[PDB]
RNA sequence: CUUUAAUGUUUGAUGUUCUAACGUUGACCCGUAAUCCGGGUUGCGGACAGUGUCUGGUGGGUAGUUUGACUGGGGCGGUCUCCUCCUAAAGAGUAACGGAGGAGCACGAAGGUUGGCUAAUCCUGGUCGGACAUCAGGAGGUUAGUGCAAUGGCAUAAGCCAGCUUGACUGCGAGCGUGACGGCGCGAGCAGGUGCGAAAGCAGGUCAUAGUGAUCCGGUGGUUCUGAAUGGAAGGGCCAUC
RNA sequence: AAUUCCUUGUCGGGUAAGUUCCGACCUGCACGAAUGGCGUAAUGAUGGCCAGGCUGUCUCCACCCGAGACUCAGUGAAAUUGAACUCGCUGUGAAGAUGCAGUGUACCCGCGGCAAGACGGAAAGACCCCGUGAACCUUUACUAUAGCUUGACACUGAACA
RNA sequence: GUUUAUUAAAAACACAGCACUGUGCAAACACGAAAGUGGACGUAUACGGUGUGACGCCUGCCCGGUGCCGGAAGGUUAAU
RNA sequence: UGUAACGGGGCUAAACCAUGCACCGAAGCUGCGGCAGCGACGCUUAUGCGUUGUUGGGUAGGGGAGCGUUCUGUAAGCCUG
RNA sequence: AGGACCGAACCGACUAAUGUUGAAAAAUUAGCGGAUGACUUGUGGCUGGGGGUGAAAGGCCAAUCAAACCGGGAGAUAGCU
RNA sequence: UUUUGUAUAAUGGGUCAGCGACUUAUAUUCUGUAGCAAGGUUAACCGAAUAGGGGAGCCGAAGGGAAACCGAGUCUUAACU
């Protein structure tokens, strides 16, 4: 009975895509679940953000036999 | 501070702290101050009538402001780490 | 006539050396139980006032 | 909802007290815990009591 | 002393009387050629009634005011915070009384860690047993499962067991995200102390995203703060918390 | 039905024809016994209905008599008014045009007449909504309060049980 | 009879009549911070309030709710 | 209400397709002259002027520069039977 | 005898027309009700604004009464035009 | 004038003349300008009175902390990378 509700927009989505330089720390992704999951020097915290553990260039690759999203950090 | 009705930013946020009526009888001097006084004396009283601290002063502390040239003596003042070796450099006492 | 002080304000910030004003975060009062310690932790220690919010301060603290 | 707030209690003489819920019903029993008091720097068994 | 009476005693309770406070809108005298008032006498009442201050109830008799906004006019109906999907035009965001749904909890384990495990559904066979319980084989391959809505995730499992446990740690925090602000969030790393593991290592709650309430006033505990002449105390601040 | 929504209920009366009136039925949407029921002679500038007379009320208007209206002399207002060299049609267009477009028509000015238009005059819409307007009014809205009522003390004492 | 002087004269108000109910007189009640006064130079065959509305025939059932009247035992309860 | 469903006249193209080259057409561009703002640079800097790019529709609104009224000083001055 | 009948004065105001920048801020004309009664009318008195008076319409209280009129608070306030 | 938009048949104005609406005081800040400058400045008063006197004050040269306090540092914390 009755529609008319929504919630507020989580402003999730990619902070930094390919190539950008990020100092340690900076949010790459926002996700729920693990649609990229953490590569080298990214880390996840609880909600499934992925985010910088050191400085660098952001990587985006496929690896592995699910062919699952990676992100990474190249120095640069 | 009116905002329209919204909860305004100095009801939305909480108060803080008390007053010291300590801090309103306690005065800084600094070493420029020191030559300024008819005396080469520094007490609350010199300092008073050299017109640098208020009469109702009770307690004050020297600190590392301006320069001193001139051996000078303190009294019942405290001093900061810095003021003492200033004064002291230039020869000065700091007796309690 | 002298400017009256909104006092309510001047008993929520004080001003600091560049010019400013320091206040205290909202949310700490009561409640707690459930709020993460790490989120009381980060409310305890003051707070400068953002740009948008100085032009009320000053407006209502003419004295500070 | 039904769940009920209570402080668990430093077992050293500070008055540190950590803050949890309970469901009083099924639990009754009086929840102990060892957790860190701040006051002393060290691990301590906390145990419960009122709010 | 053990008990018991009664006189004699303190203050209450409860009465019954008295008169001398007070009432007299009985009668009388005088001021006075006066249906006021005063004074006197007299009867009648009498510590009542009545009035003052305090107090419970009653009190539209009077008074002052309140009685929301959104809205394809208004009213009625419905709706107001929060989460999820769609509308949403392949970054973010994005309206409508557009289309579906869901929250205002739960868990001392359903949290931590080490070790371990792998669903659903169908066919065949099997005591009571059945279309469907438990047992076995094969097929299947996650269509299961996740405390719950949706989406997104999840086998390295985040899904299912077990042991030891309290990291559902205290102080901080590079650097970020998101916000007009108030705020919200993510976060390696540092210090202290801790659990599990041989160890590398993990742990600052729960697969994530809802499960919520600013300020004031006030309660409780702590406190090297403050303490209106002085020492205390009260009040105040500071930390925790309701 | 002073009450009946459906509803011009049905039936009967009156009428050539009667959504009303009279009389009935009861299916009273939603009469009813002193916030009175049912009746009631008389009464009424009271409501509905019907008939005699009556007539210009009408078919359908004629003529006449006076007061105006019209002409001359005297006096002499008014509302309104951005400015006007102030036409019709179809269309355009702040969406219903003397004023724009296109076309048609029209020699200059009065006088008596009519009221289709100037969204004509008149009053800053009374309906409708809005304002965190206003005023009276109601109440088991809130808060107070006169009053009414309760008791404690006070004015307020004595004696005996 | 009365009424909205100035858009409503009526089926509205009044009315005799009826009932309820208060009132023992310093009445109730009304005006009044009070004194004083109307009620009344009246006295329950009077006075106030309230509803009905000549008269004839009548006026049934309900006291659960609201209101009022009565109750004194308990419970609860103010100043003190 | 009146032609009233090309604006009209009228048109068999003065309609439609197609090709082509002409021309009309605006406050757009160019030409001649002129002013200002902003730059820059200069003949030479007391900041003006000079050359020279370039800009100059405008409501709410912000900025700059001014005209002009009355009154005080300048003023027993200056104009005025 | 009668809040009895018919009907002038008196008192009232049911219809209609006229008037509506009026003869008139409520009337004129023709008709109309009451007309010994709860009648009518003259003079003078009393009742005062949340107050009066009301055979009750929220009527009347000096041409505007769901709170008179004058002065004052007073430049009330006016998120409106 | 108001408006999304007004020749609008939306508003105001019959015409002229005169009047008619961002002021003033005290605070406070910023800009411009003048003085003085780690200083600047006086208020009431006095007064030889726009002089001069008067420095009570006020702002500034020091901050951090809720405060004690410390101080070019301070708070946080047992301590800070
Ligand atoms: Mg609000
Ligand atoms: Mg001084
Ligand atoms: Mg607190
Ligand atoms: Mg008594
Ligand atoms: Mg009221
Ligand atoms: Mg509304
Ligand atoms: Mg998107
Ligand atoms: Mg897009
Ligand atoms: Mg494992
Ligand atoms: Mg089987
Ligand atoms: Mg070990
Ligand atoms: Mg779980
Ligand atoms: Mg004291
Ligand atoms: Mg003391
Ligand atoms: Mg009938
Ligand atoms: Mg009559
Ligand atoms: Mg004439
Ligand atoms: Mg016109
Ligand atoms: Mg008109
Ligand atoms: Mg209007
Ligand atoms: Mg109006
Ligand atoms: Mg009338
Ligand atoms: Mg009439
Ligand atoms: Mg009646
Ligand atoms: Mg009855
Ligand atoms: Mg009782
Ligand atoms: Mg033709
Ligand atoms: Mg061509
Ligand atoms: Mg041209
Ligand atoms: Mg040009
Ligand atoms: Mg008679
Ligand atoms: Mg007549
Ligand atoms: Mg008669
Ligand atoms: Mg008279
Ligand atoms: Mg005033
Ligand atoms: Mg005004
Ligand atoms: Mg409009
Ligand atoms: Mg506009
Ligand atoms: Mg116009
Ligand atoms: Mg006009």
């Amino acid at each position: 009975t009755r529609n008319g509700r929504d919630s507020e927009a989580k402003r999730l989505g990619v902070k930094r895509f390919g190539g950008e330089s990020v100092l340690a720390g900076s949010i790459i992704v926002r996700q729920r679940g693990t649609k990229f999951h953490a590569g080298a020097n990214v880390g996840c915290g609880r909600d499934h953000t992925l985010f910088a553990k050191a400085d660098g260039k952001v990587k985006f690759e496929v690896k592995g036999p699910k062919n699952r999203k990676f992100i990474s950090i190249e120095a640069e | 501070g009116f905002e329209g009705g919204q909860m305004p930013l100095y009801r939305r946020l909480p108060k803080f702290g008390f007053t010291s009526r300590k801090a309103a009888i306690t005065a800084e001097i600094r070493l420029s101050d020191l030559a300024k006084v008819e005396g080469g004396v520094v007490d609350l009283n010199t300092l008073k009538a050299a017109n640098i601290i208020g009469i109702q002063i009770e307690f004050a502390k020297v600190i590392l402001a301006g320069e001193v040239t001139t051996p000078v003596t303190v009294r019942g003042l405290r001093v900061t780490k810095g003021a003492r070796a200033a004064i002291e450099a230039a020869g000065g006492k700091i007796e309690e | 006539p002298k400017i009256k002080t909104v006092r309510g304000a001047a008993k929520r910030f004080k001003k600091t050396g560049k010019g400013g004003f320091k206040h205290k975060h909202a949310n700490l009062r009561h409640i707690l139980t459930k709020k993460a310690t790490k989120r009381k932790r980060h409310l305890r220690p003051k707070a400068m006032v953002s740009k948008g919010d100085l032009g009320l301060v000053i407006a209502c603290l003419p004295y500070a | 909802g039904i769940r009920e707030k209570i402080k668990l209690v430093s077992s050293a003489g500070t008055g540190h007290f950590y803050t949890t819920t309970k469901n009083k019903r099924t639990k009754p029993e009086k929840l102990e815990l060892k957790k860190f008091d701040p006051v002393v720097r060290q691990h301590v068994i906390y145990k419960e009591a009122k709010a």
